[PDB]
């Protein structure tokens, strides 16, 4: 009988499972041991080419060298210009490279995944399709800019007072194209070397020609755009030599096309009249406190999830807000419910709502009250 | 007013060689960088041709006020 | 039984191929670690930035002593854990990366943090009763009761906002604060937040928040805010503008672009009418309470 | 002399800074103990 051929099967397949499974532990740390002979590379760029084999490059480091390659790395592709790896004991060309994406500019392009929407804005759908115009419509149907005989406009700002939705009407639009749309904080490009404040500003807008379809979004530029200065501090000095690369890259020597830019501000005030022209920033987008219908809308979409009792009058609650921001109306959805958080009502009372406004309302008189002005 | 605008037809309808510097660029953030950066324009406009030199925002450089401690 | 004895033969070849085989691994592992623990003992790490990570499975880095190296193989971790923007231990001959180093902490960020605990009960606060209560329900509900905010469904509020004469006991509720919630309390000063370097200030402010991102449950204190939070102005030929650097990222990093309920802010000055009203908007400080002067019966229970 | 910025568990593997130059990850010598070796403490350092 075959029966006990069965059983000697379990030693033996249990004595073959020991020689993989406990080599396996031994091949990956076999790769280990051949890994750590690979020696890392200087990285260059390439200036020009005198002969077949007397190449020229600088690094990234400092002095400028004449260089040799392999014979069979492609000498007719590295054109001056590219960026390409050395060696680092006999300074030799290994390698041509691709360009570099600089990760702050990474970390600026994809890290949002907040997913806010059209419907969430309310009270100010008529620049919605204002904003649209530019951004939207000729990306995607130019030939009747083409046909009429004039060119869409490069980019718009967005001024108005604190808290109408200058942030937010950006993340709608930051919903939509989620890898060609790049937001900045307009604070993380400043840092205390020399001219790295200026560098990112070439890169950033270097990444913007090679994806085509793009918007940059550039947010407060009160901090980087000033008006300039009879020269007080030394700080200063090189921001607006950081200003005055911005506005370069816009419209001076180069095809500035299928590159939008949309910028926020709560007082233009403070702009500097060569970024204020009508070359580049060609629209001027005003933002203003919301109408009586408008409240009633942006306080209908934050009344939403809030587990209510059917009573809700929205005419006095609008008809006690005057001059409130769009901010402020989520404020008062938020107040109703302290008020339902004491006496531990799940529910919210309609009375709790009036009470809502008249704290916010004498809240907000210690404001200052400066609508703003572009000039 | 035209100021960029005139610099292109200029450099549109010309025989001779044009070299093209956005004049904020000298300040590179190593040492010793920007000035070699300056003496092979001018170098490079000597060897090449009888050319033309165009610098565009000078305030980036030339300025007044100076502070020998940064 | 004839078929069985040739069966254990088969049995017993293959079993003493495993003791062969627990030999092979066994002797495998010192020659592997003989020279692991050689490059463990290059301790010393030239710790760098991963710019890019190709794939012609490939990394691009920048040591800490401005150089940038190109390297094809990539070392002892892997490429999937890491991303552009980290930071490692890097070989120094080799150039090789061979560890991940957590955080990018800076000290003056770390003396911040409070270890004391500084006990004060709310019975050494007289004559505040209305005053305490809505700054701890504000504060304190959404870290204990986090379902009872969303068992209606609302936002919690985000950020408070204490002011007055500048006797009447500002300090004395955050002092009572941190000893009550056990939580990651952290503290500012007013001028802490003002370098002489630019982007420093800037970049003090992301980290602050950066690292009470990281403790959850956290609340974080500003003190005297009319140091940064001087209004805006525009002027020609002069006028501090650095200042204004380090607000306007205080404006975005508390509340814009990529918000968040984990942190909240509470924030004590003594006069309102220096400050910026685009931090005094209603969602980047909700709660503006007023902090009068004793009226009879306090003065009474202070003493 | 240099400037520490903080130690990690499990392990000594202290994160160090000089002036301009790198951070390194750095170990103790024998003749001190790891008590007031505390984290934003200036130390002295061998060249090799
Ligand atoms: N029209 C609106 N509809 C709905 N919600 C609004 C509206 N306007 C403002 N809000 C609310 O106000 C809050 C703040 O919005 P946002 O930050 O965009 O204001 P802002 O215009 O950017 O002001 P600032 O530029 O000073 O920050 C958002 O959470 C949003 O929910
Ligand atoms: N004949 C013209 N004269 C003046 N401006 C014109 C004329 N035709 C067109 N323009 C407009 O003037 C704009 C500005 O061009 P240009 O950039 O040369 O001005 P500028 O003086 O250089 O301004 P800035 O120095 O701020 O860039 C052009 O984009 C163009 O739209
Ligand atoms: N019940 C109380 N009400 C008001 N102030 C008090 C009370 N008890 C003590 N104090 C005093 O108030 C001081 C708190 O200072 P504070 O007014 O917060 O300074 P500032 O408001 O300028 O930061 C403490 O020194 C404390 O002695
Ligand atoms: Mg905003
Ligand atoms: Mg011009
Ligand atoms: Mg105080």
């Amino acid at each position: 009988k075959l029966l006990e051929h069965k059983e000697i099967d379990g030693r033996l397949k249990e004595l073959r499972e020991q020689l993989k499974e406990l080599t396996k532990q031994y091949e990956k740390s076999e790769n280990d041991l051949k890994a750590l002979q690979s020696v890392g590379q200087i990285v260059g760029e390439v200036l020009k080419q005198l002969t077949e084999e007397k190449f020229i490059v600088k690094a990234t480091n400092g002095p400028r060298y004449v260089v040799g390659c392999r014979r069979q790395l492609d000498k007719s592709k590295l054109k001056p210009g590219t960026r390409v790896a050395l060696d680092m004991t006999t300074l030799t060309i290994m390698r041509y490279l691709p360009r570099e994406v600089d990760p702050l500019v990474y970390n600026m392009s994809h890290e949002d995944p907040g997913n806010v929407s059209y419907s969430e804005i309310g009270g100010l759908s008529e620049q919605i399709r204002e904003l649209r115009e530019v951004i939207e419509l000729p990306l995607t149907n130019p030939e009747l800019f083409q046909r009429v005989g004039i060119i869409p406009p490069k980019g718009c700002l967005l001024y108005g007072p604190p808290g109408t939705g200058k942030t937010l009407l950006a993340r709608a639009v930051a919903s939509q194209l989620d890898c060609n749309f790049l937001k900045v904080v307009s604070s993380s490009i400043v840092d205390k070397y020399i001219g790295e404040s200026a560098r990112l500003i070439r890169e950033m807008f270097n990444y913007a020609r090679d994806h085509q379809p793009c918007i940059i979004f550039m947010d407060e530029i009160d901090a980087i755009g000033g008006r300039r200065f009879s020269e007080g501090t030394s700080a200063d000095r090189e921001i607006q030599r950081t200003l005055m690369e911005l506005l370069n890259q816009m419209d001076g020597f180069d095809t500035l096309h299928r590159v939008k830019m949309i910028m926020a501000t709560n007082r233009p005030d403070t702009l500097d009249p060569a970024l204020l022209r009508p070359g580049r920033l060609d629209r001027k987008i005003h933002i203003d406190l919301p109408n009586e219908q408008a409240r009633l809308d942006i306080l209908k979409i934050h009344a939403g999830p809030i587990t209510k009792h059917g009573e809700i009058d929205y005419e006095a609650i609008v008809k006690l807000s005057d001059g409130f921001n769009g901010a402020d109306l989520r404020n008062v959805c938020t107040e109703a419910g302290m008020f339902a958080i004491r006496a531990d009502h799940d529910f919210v009372v309609q009375e709790d709502f009036m009470k809502a406004v008249r704290k916010v309302a004498d809240s907000k008189k210690l404001e200052s009250k400066l609508d703003y002005k572009p000039v | 007013c035209g100021k960029t605008m005139l610099a292109k037809a200029v450099a549109h309808h010309t025989t001779a060689a044009f070299i093209r510097v956005v004049g904020s660029e000298f300040v590179q953030k190593y040492l010793g960088e920007g000035p070699r950066m300056v003496r092979d324009v001018f170098r490079l406009a000597k060897e090449n041709a009888p050319a033309i030199i165009f610098i565009d925002e000078i305030d980036a450089i030339a300025t007044k006020r100076f502070d020998a401690q940064t | 039984r004839t078929r069985l004895l040739d069966s254990e033969i088969k049995i017993m070849k293959s079993e003493v191929l495993r003791v062969t085989h627990e030999l092979q691994a066994m002797k495998d592992k010192i020659k592997e670690n003989s020279e692991k623990i050689k490059v463990n003992k290059t301790l010393p790490y030239l710790v760098s930035n991963v710019i890019e990570l190709l794939d012609v499975k490939c990394a691009v880095i920048k040591t800490s002593t401005r150089q940038t190296y190109f390297l094809p193989v990539i070392g002892l971790v892997d490429a999937e854990k890491l991303k552009p923007g980290d930071l490692v231990g890097v070989n120094k001959d080799s150039y090789l990366i061979l560890e991940t180093l957590p955080t990018e902490y800076d000290s003056r960020v770390k003396a911040m943090e409070v270890d004391e605990r500084p006990t004060e009960q709310y019975s050494d606060i007289g004559g505040l009763d209305k005053q305490i209560q809505e700054l701890v329900e504000a504060i304190v509900l959404p870290m204990n009761h986090k379902e009872k905010f969303e068992n209606l469904g609302i936002q919690p509020p985000k950020g408070v906002l204490m002011y007055g004469p500048p006797g009447t006991g500002k300090t004395l509720l955050a002092r009572a604060c941190a000893a009550q919630t056990k939580a990651t309390f952290l503290k500012l000063a007013g001028p802490q937040l003002v370098q002489m370097f630019i982007g420093d200030g800037a970049k003090l402010v992301r980290d602050a928040f950066a690292l009470a991102k990281e403790k959850a449950p956290s609340i974080i204190f500003i003190d005297e805010l009319d140091a940064i939070g001087t209004k805006r102005f525009d002027s020609e030929k002069a006028g501090d503008r650095e200042v204004q650097r380090t607000m306007l990222e205080l404006l975005n990093q508390l509340d814009g672009f990529q918000p968040n309920t984990q942190v909240k802010v509470i924030a004590a000055t003594n006069r309102v009418d220096i400050l910026d009203p685009a931090l005094l908007r209603s969602g980047r400080l909700d709660r503006k309470i007023e902090f009068p002067m004793p009226n009879e019966e306090a003065r009474a229970r202070i003493m | 002399c240099t400037k520490i910025i903080n130690a990690d568990s499990e392990d000594p593997k202290y994160i160090i800074n000089v002036k301009q130059f790198a951070k390194f990850v750095v170990d103790l010598s024998d003749q001190v103990a790891p008590t007031d070796i505390e984290e934003g403490m200036r130390v002295g350092v061998d060249r090799n």
